[PDB]
């Protein structure tokens, strides 16, 4: 039984948390959906 | 099918289990392919059938045809809606990074949660869905980076 329920609506929130760096990464992507580091 | 974040759970015969999350938008439910593998959904006493997909995009969509057209725009902050499990909705903004591969540059988010927030929405400013999260790599210190992964909004098919 895979079922789902709502959690929310959808907006963006003014004033929120910021955090995370940017990272610049070399990546290939796979037919099955995979990502892999160079 | 009213529009919204929704989580996608499933239920053996104990309790039940968050795989992941997904957005109801023009009456079709999107989510990461890794999180439902493609098969049916229940909502209510409803069923959603798949409709379409994509694996190396890791995407389907149910009940009709991929909705989410808006595209980060390569240089703004964005907003992860982040539902995890267990925990209430929560936004979080971030500058993207960026996935370069031999077809091009990727945008992705350097925020780490539990599997099951798979599918949660990435948000422009006007709040628009631009990819849903989930779809990624570990990088040397054991950290996460998701993919902003955003289908492809097709024109409407011939009759
Ligand atoms: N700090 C971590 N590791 N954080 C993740 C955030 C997932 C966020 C949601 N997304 C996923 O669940 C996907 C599912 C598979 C999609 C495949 N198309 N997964 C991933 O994109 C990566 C891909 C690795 C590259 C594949 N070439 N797979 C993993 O991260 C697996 C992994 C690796 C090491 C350790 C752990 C898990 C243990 N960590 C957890 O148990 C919870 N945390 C996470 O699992």
């Amino acid at each position: 039984d895979m079922y789902i329920e709502r959690a929310g609506d959808i907006t963006w929130e003014k004033d929120a948390e910021v955090t995370g760096n940017s990272p610049r990464l070399d990546v290939a992507l796979d037919e099955s959906g995979d990502f892999s580091l160079v | 099918t009213t529009d919204g974040v929704y989580r996608v759970m499933t239920r053996r015969l104990l309790g039940s289990t968050q795989v992941g999350v997904g957005v109801m938008q023009e009456g079709v439910f999107h989510t990461m392919w890794h999180v439902t593998k493609g098969a049916a959904l229940r909502s209510g006493e409803g069923r959603l059938d798949p409709y379409w997909g994509d694996v190396k995009q890791d995407l389907v969509s149910y009940c009709g045809p991929w909705k989410l057209d808006a595209a980060w725009d390569g240089l703004s902050e964005v907003q992860l809606l982040a539902v995890p499990p267990g925990e209430r909705a929560k936004n979080i903004q971030t500058l993207p990074g960026i996935f370069k591969t031999k077809d091009g540059d990727i945008g992705a988010v350097a925020l780490d949660y539990p599997a099951g927030t798979s599918g949660s929405p990435i948000l422009d400013k006007c709040g628009r869905v631009i990819g849903l999260y989930g779809n990624g790599v570990v990088i040397k210190n054991g950290s996460y980076v998701s993919a902003i992964t955003q289908g492809k909004r097709e024109e409407e098919t011939p009759v």
